[PDB]
């Protein structure tokens, strides 16, 4: 039914170590070359990502911002709503980096914004500004 | 099993069912009801029970029918038939046994028999006890032919065949029960001794046979289940279907590796694609990161834009901050997952050359037991008669096999020292020409009714032949003996004063250091009381250690027993002799084997008879006169005694049928 195990044998494999008489050291060598051929670009790559991970040494410890934990607000500061439209200009629809740039406000309290003010700021304009770009 | 249903099997014979032989001689029986035929096969059980019950005395028809009970002692024509078939055929009362009403007065038909090997011999005993006239011609100075016994001094040893191959339904049971044999059981442990003269560890030593056997195994799948069995127009032996496995094997072992490594490539080159994804990251967070540095030194009070324009950098560099520790995040992962796939690479080699040489000890064992080179065995039949193996331990005689030879050769018109070297055979008999090996011009002429020719098929293979046939053998004969092949295989007898090696084990091998020599003395027996080790030579190595005195092959043997005992712990042997079957005139080789090309069926061929043509043309088809027994003639026991014990039984009962007819089928 099967060959037994920890041996191995196909049909179509038979027939390639038998085609002539050196047909089994042709494709033994083939694969002897294939993965000499693998193990060099192994090491070559080994070598790529080696220097590629020296230059991110360091990290990016001298660039990160200490944490900002400031409680969402239910009032619109004139301030808050001028810092809103220029953000609207520069992200959109992204509600959660406006958000994130106003610092109090939450996701949602940014798309009532949208709605609120929606003719007084015009928004319209303003959105349509940041689709040309 | 037990029984009378043990006496079946013990006599290779199905209990409970009709063998085609048996359909052929009662054939009224079998085409009958199924309540005769089981009638009929009790009793045949039951004859034969008795018989082997007690086989150093005849068992009469009489003595037969006395123990029969009823309702199968009613009728005694088919007792009659019965133990009449069992007694032609050699199934009862063959051997040496004590008869109970001494042979019938006068002879009828004559019979020149060829060769006083146990084929010859067992044949013999039967026609002369079918009282026939019979004279055996043998060549050599002894019986026995290859069943050779050295014996000197109180040093005895086999040259010839040793190992009786399990009791259970060997004919040779019956045999040595009948002649005093001393049988001792062989302890199949064999510790293995590398070239350098250390033992092979029990670790390796398992693992290379295992090896083995999955090797072979391969081969066989891949003969019955892929049918690679006809390669280039010639047919496929072992030796290249284990080479094709073996190829196949470390094929694997790259194949593996190279899909590994494979692995660790796609894995180190997605590793790549996102250390430039971070490096260019942390290169815009560090540019990012200045921008919002220099909109924060703009000191307040700041008017929107320039307030908003801090707050946007300051969100835009955390959310690419969060990227980059994201992307270090997978970076850690794939980093491992590079140390998971180079901590279990797959196997190095599928062998070592260590293992290699230790798996060549094996083929060399099976070279040993084919006696030929793996490279001549078929493929699909080496092993076809597997299944018709004895049952038990195997046994060495321990006073030396000749004692059956000779005690089967008691009471028999045996002419030694005489070489048949001519068979003529015609529609109104045959007439046999042999010579004195002695003085070789003096000629003998024999006639006779029948020739029955236990000729070793070594000779029958000679060219140009040592015997002539006269006619020449029909060429259906002839190409069965070029087809089927005859191995050789040697031994070396090394008589020391002393048990120098381990009492306990029977047989230690010694591995050999190349393919090339894996044959050459790779095998060691101690088997008797007497400080006797006997070594073997297989394989291709076989046939040209025959080349070679037998003070250098002495040495090579002395050679590695030192390297393995101790190089003072070995002495100098008192006595030595080396085998050289192939170079022996009577025999041109050890035993047969299934040649590639050849089958099972070759051995049917060897074994029918030759009918001459007529004499006067148009004259009735004449009798069978040319018979042949012997070990290459017996399709499911070749090559051992058995076999050919029981190829002479065979040809006696037809021969007898042929010309004392048969009494027993009316
Ligand atoms: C050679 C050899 C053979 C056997 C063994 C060793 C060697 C060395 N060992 C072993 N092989 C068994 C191998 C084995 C053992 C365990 C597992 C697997 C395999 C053996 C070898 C080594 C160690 C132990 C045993 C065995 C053994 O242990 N057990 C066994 O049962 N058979 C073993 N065999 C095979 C059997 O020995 C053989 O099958 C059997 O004996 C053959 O009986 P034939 O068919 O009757 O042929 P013939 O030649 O005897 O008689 C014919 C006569 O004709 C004359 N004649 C010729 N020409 C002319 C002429 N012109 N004019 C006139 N005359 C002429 C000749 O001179 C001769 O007298």
């Amino acid at each position: 039914r099967k060959p037994p195990k920890g041996m191995f044998l196909s049909q179509e494999d038979v027939e390639a170590v038998s085609a002539n008489a050196t047909a089994a050291t042709t494709v033994l060598r083939q694969l002897d070359m294939e993965l000499v051929s693998v193990k060099r670009q192994i090491q070559n790559i080994k070598q790529t990502n080696s220097a590629l991970k020296e230059k991110l040494d360091g990290g990016i410890e001298p660039y990160r911002l200490p944490e900002v934990i400031q409680k969402c607000n239910a009032r619109w500061t004139t301030e808050e709503q001028l810092l809103a439209v220029q953000a609207i200009r520069k992200y959109g629809r992204d509600f959660q980096a406006i958000s994130d740039v106003i610092g109090n406000k939450s996701v949602v309290q940014v798309k009532n914004f949208f709605v609120n003010y929606r003719r007084r700021f015009n928004i319209d304009e303003v959105l349509q500004e940041w689709e040309a770009e | 099993p037990s029984g009378v249903e043990g006496a079946a099997f013990q006599s290779r014979l199905p209990h409970d069912r009709m063998t085609s032989q048996e359909a052929a001689c009662f054939p009224d029986i079998i085409s009958g009801p199924q309540q005769t035929q089981k009638v009929f096969l009790f009793i045949r059980n039951r004859t034969l029970q008795l018989w082997l019950d007690n086989p150093k005395i005849q068992l009469t028809f009489e003595a037969t029918l006395q123990q029969l009970e009823a309702p199968y002692n009613s009728d005694t024509v088919l007792v009659h038939r019965v133990h009449s078939y069992l007694e032609r055929h050699g199934l009862i009362n063959f051997g040496i046994y004590k008869r109970i009403k001494p042979l019938p007065t006068k002879k009828t038909g004559k019979v020149i028999i060829i060769g006083s090997g146990v084929s010859g011999l067992a044949a013999a005993r039967q026609l002369q006890s079918f009282g026939m006239d019979v004279t055996l011609l043998e060549a050599r100075d002894r019986v026995g032919g290859r069943v050779a016994t050295f014996r000197k001094g109180n040093y005895v040893a086999d040259l010839g065949a040793m190992v009786v191959t399990g009791l259970g339904g060997n004919p040779m049971a019956v045999v040595s029960k009948q002649v005093n044999m001393e049988l001792a059981k062989i302890k199949q442990k064999c510790p293995l001794y590398e070239a350098n003269g250390q033992a092979v560890p029990k670790e390796k030593d398992e693992m290379v046979e295992q090896e083995f056997n999955r090797l072979l195994e391969a081969t066989s799948y891949l003969s019955h289940q892929l049918d690679f069995n006809v390669l280039n127009n010639k047919p496929v032996s072992l030796g290249q279907a284990l080479e094709v496995v073996i190829q196949l094997q470390e094929k694997h072992v790259k194949d593996e590796q190279i899909e590994h490594w494979k692995k660790i490539v796609k894995t180190q080159e997605e590793l790549k694609e996102l250390l430039n994804k971070m490096v260019n990251l942390k290169e815009k967070i560090k540019e990012l990161h200045q921008q919002y540095k220099e909109a924060s030194e703009v000191k307040p009070p700041r008017d929107i834009t320039a307030e908003f324009l801090v707050k946007s950098k300051h969100r835009d560099l955390t959310a690419l901050c969060k990227e980059y520790d994201e992307l270090a995040e997978t970076q850690g992962k794939l980093e491992e997952k590079l140390q998971e796939l180079e901590a279990n690479p797959p196997s190095d080699v599928y062998l070592s050359s260590r293992d290699r040489q230790i798996l060549d000890w094996h083929f060399a064992n099976l070279e040993f037991a084919n006696a030929t080179p793996l490279s001549t065995l078929s493929l699909k039949h080496w092993d076809q008669d597997d299944d018709f193996e004895f049952t038990g331990s195997h046994l060495t005689v321990r006073n030396g096999y000749s004692c059956v030879p000779v005690a089967l050769a008691e009471g028999l018109d045996i002419k030694l020292n005489t070489a048949v070297r001519q068979v003529r055979y015609t529609a109104s008999g045959c007439e046999v020409i042999a010579v004195n090996t002695r003085s070789t011009s003096q000629t003998f002429i024999y006639k006779c009714d029948a020739v029955l020719c236990t000729l070793p098929l070594g000779v029958l293979k000679q060219q140009p032949p040592a015997v002539q046939f006269v006619p020449p053998l029909p060429e259906w004969k002839t190409s069965a003996v070029q087809r089927m092949g005859f191995g050789n295989l040697n031994k070396v007898v090394l008589c020391f004063d002393r048990v120098f090696w381990d009492p306990s084990v029977n047989l230690f091998g010694h591995v050999g250091s190349t393919t090339a020599s894996r044959g050459e003395l790779f095998l060691f027996w101690n088997l008797y009381k007497a400080p006797i080790l006997l070594a073997l030579v297989a394989g291709e190595a076989a046939g040209i250690m025959e080349n070679i005195s037998d003070d250098v092959i002495v040495g090579r043997c002395l050679a590695i027993l030192k390297g393995i005992f101790g190089s003072s712990a070995v002495p100098q042997p008192k006595e030595t002799v080396v085998s050289r079957w192939r170079a022996d005139p009577w025999a041109r080789g050890s035993y047969s084997y299934v040649a590639a090309g050849s089958s099972g069926n070759d051995y049917d061929l060897m074994a029918q008879p030759i009918t001459p043509g007529p004499s006067i043309p148009g004259a009735p088809q004449p009798i069978p006169r040319l018979f042949f027994a012997g070990e290459h003639t017996i399709r499911n026991y070749p090559a051992t005694v058995h076999g050919a014990l029981l190829s002479g039984l065979r040809e006696a009962g037809r021969i007898a049928d042929q010309f004392l007819g048969a009494m027993y089928t009316l």
